[PDB]
This record gives C-alpha cells, structure tokens and sequence, in this order.
C-alpha cells in the first residue's frame, strides 16, 4: 500500500545509488 | 508453504531481502511490500522485499544483520508472511552496544542514528540489532522501546530517543563485526565451492546420517601467503556455527618429541567433544613435510600421526579438517589420498576485480573523498594480495588521521565521534599508502578473466568470429557437434607478422566467454628451459584444469628456439624439454574440462611441428599486417587515451603506414603524444595533439616488419593453403 511504497522508494534509491 | 532457504545477499542494507519472482507471486506481494521473517527461538524481523535475477526460486537472500537477529544461519529455512498493515511509528528508543562504543564518545545520535533513519523510512523491530558504519568504526544499536509493537517504520516525523549506558551484548547473539563471508573479497567461486562442501554436513547433520552419502572430511587450500586461506577457514566456522580449533605447524614443531604428537591428538579430541567442529591446520607443509625429504625421526613420525588422526575422522562425527599450504606439492602425498584431504581448492591471487572488492571491504567504515578511485588503485596494485591491500587501506586511513584528526585529538583515551565521522581519506593518502606497500606475490602467475574486449582490436573481424566458433560453438550448440560427429578442436596457433594483435585476440575471446585467462609469456617458457625445470609445465596445466572454464595462452612458443640461436643455433631439432611436457599435458587434457589452448608465434618456420598434429593446436590462423581500414581503426583506438585535435587526418597517416604493424601504429600515437607534452611543458618556460605532432612523428617512426619479412610471412601462409 502507498504508505510503505515510501519505504520502497527509499530502498530502491539506496540500491541504485550504490550501483555507482 | 512460505518457507524459504536462507542465502547470502548482494545488497548489504539492513532492511532489504530479495526474492525470485515465482515466490513473490505465490506470496501475493510486490516490490517494496513489507514482510515479516520468522526465525528461531521466537524471534522475528521486518524487511522490505525487493527482486533480482540472481536469487534461486526456493531461496531468500538476506544480509548478516537479518540472519543474526533471526538466530538463523546460511542453509536454514525461515517463514515469510506479508504484513501490509504497517504504518509509521511515533517514538523509538535506540541505544548502542558496548562492544563497539570503544575509543569513542560524543553525540552518537547525530553521528550515526540520524543519518541511518533520515528520509530512509526503515522498518525496525523491538530487540533488533542493526549496524551503522562510519567514522572508521562499525557501531551496532539495539531497539529497546517502541510505542507501537512489535514493529514499525521509522519515519522523518518520529521521535528518536537515546539516553543511557551502552548495552552489553547478549549470549544469544553474535557480534556483527565478527569475521564472516562478507569479509572475503576475491576468489568468490572458490568460497562457493567450499560452501557446497561444508554448509550441509554441518548445518543439517541428520541428513548425512539418514542418507547413504559420505561428507567431505578434508579440504586443502593453497596459494601465496596473504590471500585469505585462514580468513576462509575462520569465516566458514563462524557462519556455520561449528567449533573452531586452530593448529599451526610452527607451534606443533616447537614442542618436544612426544609432546607434539600428544598435542595434535588432543586437538582432534576437542573437535569431537565440541562437534560439529572445524580444524584448521596452517602451514601443512611444515607440520607434515614429505617423509622422503626429511631425516628427522620427529618430522617423519608426525606425518604418521597426522595421517592416523585424519583417518580417525570416520568415527569422529561431524568434524571437518581444513589445511593451508603455500604449494600443493610441498606436502607428503599420503595426505592427498582418498579420504583425508581428498578435496582441494586453489585460492591463488586476487584478480583485478577481486582487488577492488578487497579494497571496498577494508574501507566499509572509511569515509572516502570524492577524488578517491579504488578501481584505479586495484589496477595499479599488480602483485598484491589481500594482506597487502588491507595494509594499504590501513596506511591510507592512518595518514588521514595524522594530517587532520591529530590536530583535534585529546590527551585522553577517546575521540569525539563527530571528529572521526568528518574525517575523509583523500586520493593523496591512498597514493602515499600505495608507494609504501610492496607486493608480496609479484612473481607468481596471476590467472583472471581479462578486460580486453573485441572493440579493443582493430581489424581482423573474421578472425574474431573464428575464435567464437572454436571456443563458444562446441558448448553453445553441442547438439550440432554430436549430430554431425564433429570433434571440437583443442586449440589454435596464431602465426604471422608481429604486432598484429595476437595477444588481444586470445584475451578478447576469454573475456566474452567469461573464462579465466592464463598468460604464459616467453620469459616463463625460457625460465623453465634455461633451468631445466620443465616439471613446472604440469602445474601450469593444472591451473587450466582447476580454473576452467579458461583459455590457456602460450605466448612466444618459439622463444626457446630463438634462445637456441633461432636462424642457426645447434644441430638439434625443434623439440625440447618444455615443449615436450606441454605436448604431453595436452594429450592428457579432455575437451570436457572446457579448456581451450591458444598459441602464438612470429617464427612458425622454427616451431616444433608436433604442436600442429591432431589433438594439439591443429587449427591454424594467419594474422596479416592490418590493411588501410584496420590501421585507421588501430590509430583511433590507441588515441582514446589522449586529447587529439580535429585537424589530425588519421586516414592519411594510415595510407602512408602501409607496411606498419599495429605495434608500430602505437609508437606513432605515443611519439606524437610525447611531442605534444614536451611543447606544452616548454610553453611555460598544447591543449591537444596537433597535426604537426603526428606529421613530425612520421619522420622517426619506422615499420618493424621489413619487406623481406612480409614476403616470407605471406609465402608461408600461401604454402599452408
Ligand atoms: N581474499 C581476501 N579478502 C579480504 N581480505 C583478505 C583476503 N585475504 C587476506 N585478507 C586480509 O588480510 C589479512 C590476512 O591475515 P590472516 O587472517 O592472518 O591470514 P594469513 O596470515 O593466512 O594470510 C586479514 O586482515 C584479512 O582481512
Ligand atoms: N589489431 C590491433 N588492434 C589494436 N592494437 C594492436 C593490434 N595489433 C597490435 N596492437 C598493439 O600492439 C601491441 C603488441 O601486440 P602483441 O599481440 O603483443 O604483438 P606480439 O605478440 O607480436 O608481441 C599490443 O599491446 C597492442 O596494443
């Protein structure tokens, strides 16, 4: 649901930054 | 349902677990859904499901922090359930663990906890231990109070409290800074092979009693010092939970006759009492050298004692003995007999990627400046092993502490947490450490997947495809080779003028195939010939068998013939000790090991013709001097490293350099570069290489292959049809 999708957005950002 | 096998994770994040899509569909969850993980001893954790293309369908990938809180280990099985009911918390109380708050004081919330939660929306659970890295220290914290229970998401609008003395670690949890699998950099394949051998016998001992299969009881690791042999043995015991007992040659040998044997026996007795257990015997060649090489009664007796204890492992249930040696041929051959130490893994020397991984691992807690480039360091640290790269990182950190923090430090036992957290290590400090470090394994052959690709080689487009048909097709299309009764070739020889790219071709095919490349250069073949040590050829081929899939490249196969006088020399034939051992090993090598052997020579008229017979390098490829369109491609590739002005007519240069090899086009590129650099320096006593620099370079550059040699090369290739 859309509230935990904020934790998803943070997790996906953390991951795709660490691909650098 | 909903039971998954615990495996390793790539993302080190304390809240992400990865599932393969088929399990995400069965659990009716999507990417980002909050799930709960149920482990052992009434413990659970809350995490966010992501997805990837590497997790097995039946496995769940999680980091060490999650496994520790669940009190589970790799190879166990946990229960997973969705919990889409979760909403953001209100107040949490987090305190550090005393084990990590040492040599430090200050506002740990502002230094560690606040970054760790700030716009991060992390799930937490009461009692969870999570790790925050920074300030050259890995500090773990426990959640002791939450308004909602038992779990919640920590949102930017929540209150984070932290007051009280550090918490003492509980006996039911292990320190997150203890050596584990995530501390090992290169040699990932070797670690995977070991895990297959040890994880199941130790984690599920009931399985090997119930099923008629025998476990491995002895694993021999070998390679240069400082590569991680001991690190693996310790990491395995800590990950599986087996009792770890350390043995080392020098200590056992320091004991008097009768004491060394008794102490060695006790070590095995302790492993049984604490089974499951792992025994690590370091310097195996020191505790049990070849009996036929030692005159001492004690050194010969201790070999018999170790062999007896190893055989006794059929009665000592769940005990695995791992041993480390510098050379697999420096130990008594009895140890390598079936049973005992029947399985072996070659650790070797970390490759260019592994060296970067090692630098990344030993910098986990270090704050790096924007100018730090660890990949550049990994490429420069040739001949370095993990022990050397670990020292390099420590020296880089120490110099940063001297430059900055030493001005700020107290006459006291503890630093301010804010000072360490703001301490960044710059490229100059890593460069200084690099100049101080000295490689401990520079002479040993390094085997790795090459970084050369097809785009790095000018011209020869058809030869590139030929290598794919020789190396890829036999395994990409095996049903066509079987259907038509085709026997795959075991290798190819490249012949023709020098400087045409023969070396790059062999590397490029190894790279695309993701296969290890073994580079045996002329000087290595000459070293064996000159010293009459051709026995070392067997070790080279053994690397190819163990490194498979791999490409084994023997460069300058004619180096010995030239070292014998080449054009004249003595009255003997082309055969010699080194090539004869190579031919013998080739005949004993099967194509089923996925090993492809490539040779190169620039003087095929003096190569031992036996190498071209069926079963050896039966395929022949002629590599001529590049043509006009290829020479332009070579010039363009070689100039990718420097600024070049648009006025440079590379096609005109290629038209003039009709008889030049690719190596000669490189000299032109470098010579023009040298001129541009000299002029730039002189202008201060320019921004790019100008046409005048290439035209001036053409006045000194010469072809290395004369017209007489070009005709000889073409006539030879014509004779072979
Ligand atoms: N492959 C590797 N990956 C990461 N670190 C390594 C590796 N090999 C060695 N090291 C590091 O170098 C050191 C090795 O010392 P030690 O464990 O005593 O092993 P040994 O003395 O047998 O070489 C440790 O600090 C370890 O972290
Ligand atoms: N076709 C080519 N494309 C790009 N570079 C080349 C090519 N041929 C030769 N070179 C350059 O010349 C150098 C020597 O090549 P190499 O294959 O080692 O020649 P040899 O084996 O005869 O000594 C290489 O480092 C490479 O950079």
């Amino acid at each position: 649901t859309n509230e935990a999708q904020m934790a998803a957005a943070a997790a996906l950002a953390r991951l795709e930054q660490k691909q650098s | 349902p909903n039971r998954l096998i615990v495996d390793e994770a790539i993302n080190e994040d304390n809240s992400v677990v990865s599932l393969s899509q088929p399990k995400m569909d069965e659990l009716q969850l999507f990417r980002g859904d909050t799930v709960l993980l149920k482990g052992k001893k009434r413990r659970e954790a809350v995490c966010i499901v992501l997805s990837d293309d590497t997790c097995s369908d039946e496995k769940i990938r999680m980091n060490r922090v999650v496994r520790n809180n669940l009190r589970v280990r790799l190879g166990d099985v946990i229960s997973i359930q969705p919990c889409p009911d979760v909403k953001y918390g209100k107040r949490i109380h987090v305190l550090p663990i005393d084990d990590t708050v040492e040599g430090i004081t200050g506002n740990l919330f502002e230094v560690y906890l606040k970054p760790y939660f700030l716009e991060a929306y992390r799930p937490i659970r009461k009692g969870d231990i999570f790790l925050v890295r920074g300030g050259m220290r890995a500090v773990e914290f426990k959640v002791v109070e939450t308004d909602p229970s038992p779990y919640c998401i920590v949102a930017p609008d929540t209150v984070i409290h932290c007051e009280g003395e550090p918490i003492k670690r509980e006996d039911e949890e292990e320190s997150l800074n203890e050596v584990g699998y995530d501390d090992i950099g290169g040699c990932r394949k070797q670690l995977a092979q070991i895990k297959e051998m040890v994880e199941l016998p130790l984690r599920h001992p009931a399985l090997f009693k119930a099923i008629g299969v025998k476990p491995p009881r002895g694993i021999l690791l070998y390679g240069p010092p400082g590569t991680g042999k001991t690190l693996i043995a310790r990491a395995v015991a800590n990950e599986t939970g087996a009792f770890f007992f350390l043995i080392n040659g020098p200590e056992i040998m320091s004991k008097l006759a009768g004491e060394s044997e008794s102490n060695l026996r006790k070590a095995f007795e302790e492993a049984e009492k604490n089974a499951p257990a792992i025994i690590f015997i370091d310097e195996l060649d020191a505790i049990a050298p070849k009996r036929e090489k030692t005159h001492g009664e004690v050194e010969r007796r201790i070999v018999s004692q170790l062999l007896t204890l190893m055989d006794g492992l059929k009665q000592r249930a769940h005990v695995i003995v791992m041993a480390a040696t510098n050379r697999p041929n420096s130990i008594d051959p009895a140890l390598r007999r079936f049973g005992r130490f029947d399985r072996e893994v070659d650790i070797g020397i970390p490759d260019a990627t592994g060296r970067l991984e090692i630098l990344q691992i030993h910098t986990k807690n270090m704050k790096l400046a924007d100018d730090v480039d660890l990949e550049q360091v990994a490429n420069e640290t040739h001949g370095h092993v993990g022990a050397d790269l670990a020292a390099l990182c420590s020296e880089a950190a120490l110099q940063a502490i001297r430059k900055k923090m030493d001005l700020i430090d107290l006459e006291d036992e503890t630093i301010d947490a804010e000072v360490m957290n703001s301490l960044a290590v710059t490229m100059d400090d890593f460069r200084w450490a690099l100049s101080q470090s000295n490689p401990s394994a520079l002479r040993e052959t390094v085997v790795e997947v090459p970084q050369v690709t097809w785009e790095d080689i000018g011209g020869l487009e058809d030869v590139k495809r030929e290598l794919q048909e020789l190396v890829q097709y036999p395994v990409e299309h095996p049903d066509k080779f079987l259907k038509f009764g085709m026997t795959p070739s075991k290798g190819v020889l490249f012949y023709g003028p020098p400087g045409c790219g023969k070396t790059l071709l062999a590397k490029a095919i190894a790279n695309e195939c993701q296969a290890n490349f073994i580079s045996i250069k002329g000087p290595e073949l000459l070293t064996m010939w000159f010293g009459e040590s051709e026995a070392n050829v067997r070790e080279i081929f053994d690397k190819a068998r163990q490194a498979a899939p791999c490409v084994l490249f023997f460069d300058e196969l004619d180096s010995i013939a030239k070292a014998r006088g080449g054009n004249i020399g003595d009255g003997g034939g082309a055969a010699d000790r080194v090539i004869n051992q190579i031919l013998t090993e080739m005949d004993g090598m099967s194509t089923k090991k996925n090993v492809f052997i490539i040779g190169a020579t620039n003087r095929p008229d003096i190569i031992d013709p036996a190498i071209l017979r069926p079963g050896r390098l039966d395929q022949l490829i002629y590599i001529p001097l590049p043509d006009e369109k290829s020479r332009v491609a070579i010039l363009k590739a070689n100039l990718r490293k420097s600024p070049v002005a648009k006025d440079v007519d590379l096609e005109f240069l290629a038209k003039m350099t009709n008889g030049f090899s690719g190596a000669d086009l490189t000299e032109i590129c470098q010579r023009a570069c040298k001129l541009a650099i000299r002029e730039s320096i002189e202008s201060e006593i320019v921004p790019e290489i100008r046409r005048d620099h290439f035209e001036e370079a053409m006045r000194f550059a010469r072809r290395s292959v004369s017209d007489n040699d070009i005709r000889k090369y073409e006539m030879f290739a014509q004779t072979l049809q």
